[PDB]
């Protein structure tokens, strides 16, 4: 399943469901994505 | 010394020293300080 | 405490009418300021000469 | 006009003013009357400039320290910039400039004689006036600059660029707000209002001053873009004009305060009941939102 | 009903302005000296007058000051007393305790 | 569940500069004068002139200590009006009691 | 202060006598500096229209943060009553 994690996006319900798990917004989100990851360009997750 | 000034040059229109440096309100301090500025002039005019 | 109020305001008031004023320093350096421009011209006008 | 006199009551309140305070500034009465300070206002403008020519320099600037010199506390900048805005107000029955009213000095007064030309009451408004503008700069407190910029392009903060600068409760309270903005900066707020001159401040560079993620402040300004504002907001005002850094603002305190990204303000001011009168939002669209 | 004293008033000082305006230039006289000499006379004067000027100064601002100084002396002197009256009352407290 | 306000905020300043230049430098003139008579001419002019300076600094200087002293006398006369509140009602409270 | 000494007048007095040095008197020139003071900042623009007969109501409502009609009406009412220094139009803002 790919998620949408970019910082202006609207995703899926996982996007929502890593959002109460991390109690996150959109954007810390992807500050978090880019430390998780430098090399990933655009904003998907593998999901796995 | 304004006088003498208008005597040395032809000139009698000259006014170089108008009133007035001291003031009624305050000490009428800053009279001297002005007035050196007033000399300094006719001193620059002379000079020219 | 009350006396005191009447103490600070007291101290207040003179420094509204004691000689040595806000204004007077601000006429003082805003004239002394001016002054100071034109014979700072003048006497670099006489350095070049 | 409720909403009007709420906001404005409640900021009087908040910072302490009574209406009275905040009367002797904003309004244009201008009791017209020779109080010793304006005496020795025009006092030393007269002694002051006897000797002025047009040519050499401007009248404004090389009147500035002597009106700052009557005037409580007020600096060379300050005087100013207080000139400017008075040039561009006019305050008198008889509509003042710097210029008539040293035409009216040099003409027509003469120092430590009580009788004068009844026009003095025009010109003793000017003064008063000047004394208001003043406790303006102090009052808001602005950065003297600042306070400058203001006087002399209220374009940028807003203003209808053909009009004088405001002088009303709605701006005054701008100007406060701006001011505690700058300050909640700090010190980065020369950077940040040096660039606010040029074009040069921009988000990400907002964003290093106000400790925020650069993409949030970025993501603000889209959002308000998308959507339409009484002034409207546009890629090229977004960080030139206040008014569209407000709003970009409040987007932000907004999201801030629901603990979500502007994508959900979006979506929330998304369900407004009369603008989805033309496309009706799903109900899977409001569990969205929900989640 | 229970009174209830409201508020403390704050209290107001006047800020009021002393006007005094001169003329004032007397005539002028013709004098015997020649330009520069004269010039440096009345340089001479001047730089006496300022003198005096930064010393009459400095005499007004330490007499405000000496001024301020003995108001300061003055008050507290007189909230000594008060002072005074209220420990007689808590030694009185003590005995009625 | 028992609300906790949390944790009051600091306030924050701003340090702000002014930024002014000059050209500045007139247009010589050509004295007919000799050199040493102008040097000590113009070295006459300059002392006057750092003469105003340490006046004109002094005079800021104090222009701004009795700035300070004004705030202060305000900001006090400020705080003795809730300070007189609150002595009325610990009264209040003397009354209660 | 000079103004009271200059002008006795202004402050009641018989006009031909020297300004009075009574206890009353003393209680008349300290309501008068109670008085000013709580004018506060526009005091020397209202004593300066008191100089003149400048001064008027409508004007010194500005000053005391009162109604003008307030005072005006109050003026009327001063005038038309008897009292011991009647009032008229004419003195009821120039004298104190």
């Amino acid at each position: 399943e790919e998620i949408d994690l970019n910082s202006g996006s609207t995703g899926d319900w996982r996007k929502t469901i890593l959002k109460r798990a991390f109690n996150i917004d959109d954007v810390s989100l992807f500050r978090l994505l880019k430390i998780t990851d430098h090399d990933n360009k655009d904003g998907k997750i593998k999901n796995n | 010394a304004e006088q003498a000034y208008r005597w040395e040059l032809n000139d009698d229109s000259a006014r170089f020293i108008k009133p007035g440096a001291w003031q009624g309100t305050y000490a009428g301090l800053l009279a001297g300080e002005t007035l050196m500025l007033s000399l300094a002039q006719m001193e620059d005019a002379h000079l020219k | 405490l009350k006396t005191q109020q009447e103490q600070t305001q007291s101290q207040l008031a003179f420094l509204q009418r004691k000689f040595s004023n806000q204004a007077l320093y601000n006429w003082l350096r805003g004239r002394l300021a001016a002054i100071y421009f034109q014979f700072y011209d003048l006497a670099v006008a006489r350095c070049l000469m | 006009l409720i909403r009007k006199l709420n906001t404005i009551t409640s900021w009087l309140h908040t910072q302490k003013w009574s209406v009275f305070q905040l009367f002797i500034m904003t309004s244009t009465s201008y009791n017209k009357t020779l109080t010793p300070e304006i005496k020795n206002l025009l006092d030393t403008v007269y002694h002051g400039l006897q000797g002025f020519d047009k040519d050499k320099a401007d009248l404004l600037h090389v009147m500035a320290p002597y009106i700052a010199a009557t005037l409580q506390l007020s600096s060379e900048n300050v005087a100013h910039s207080v000139l400017l805005w008075a040039d561009k107000l006019q305050p008198g029955d008889g509509a003042m400039t710097a210029e008539k009213f040293w035409d009216w000095l040099n003409t027509k007064y003469t120092p430590g004689s009580s009788e004068a030309v009844e026009t003095q009451e025009h010109i003793v408004q000017y003064c008063q006036a000047l004394a208001q503008l003043e406790m303006v700069y102090h009052s808001t407190g602005i950065n003297e600059n600042a306070f400058r910029l203001f006087v002399t392009k209220p374009e940028m903060f807003g203003a209808a660029t053909g009009a004088a600068p405001a002088h009303d409760a709605l701006s005054l309270i701008m100007l406060t707000r701006f001011a505690d903005w700058v300050n909640a900066l700090g010190e980065k707020a020369s950077s940040v209002l040096a660039a606010f001159e040029a074009n040069s401040l921009t988000a990400e560079q907002l964003a290093d001053a106000m400790n925020l993620d650069a993409n949030l402040l970025l993501q603000a300004s889209i959002q308000a873009q998308n959507h339409q504002h009484l002034p409207p907001v546009t890629p090229e005002n977004a960080f030139s004009c206040w008014t569209s850094i407000n709003t970009i603002l409040q987007w932000v305190n907004v999201a801030q305060q629901l603990n979500v990204a502007p994508q959900g303000v979006s979506a929330l001011v998304g369900l407004d009941y009369i603008q989805s009168m033309k496309e009706t939002p799903t109900y899977a669209q409001w569990e969205n939102a929900a989640g | 009903i229970y009174a209830t004293p409201a508020d403390p008033k704050a209290l107001l000082s006047a800020a009021v302005a002393t006007s005094q305006g001169g003329g004032k230039l007397p005539e002028s006289f013709m004098s015997l000296w020649r330009f520069p000499h004269m010039l440096e006379n009345a340089r001479g004067m001047v730089s006496q007058l300022t003198q005096f000027g930064s010393t009459l100064q400095n005499i007004i601002e330490r007499q405000d000051a000496e001024a301020l100084n003995a108001l300061l002396q003055n008050q507290a002197a007189e909230l000594i007393l008060t002072n005074l009256s209220i420990q007689d009352k808590t030694i009185e407290e003590l005995d009625a305790e």
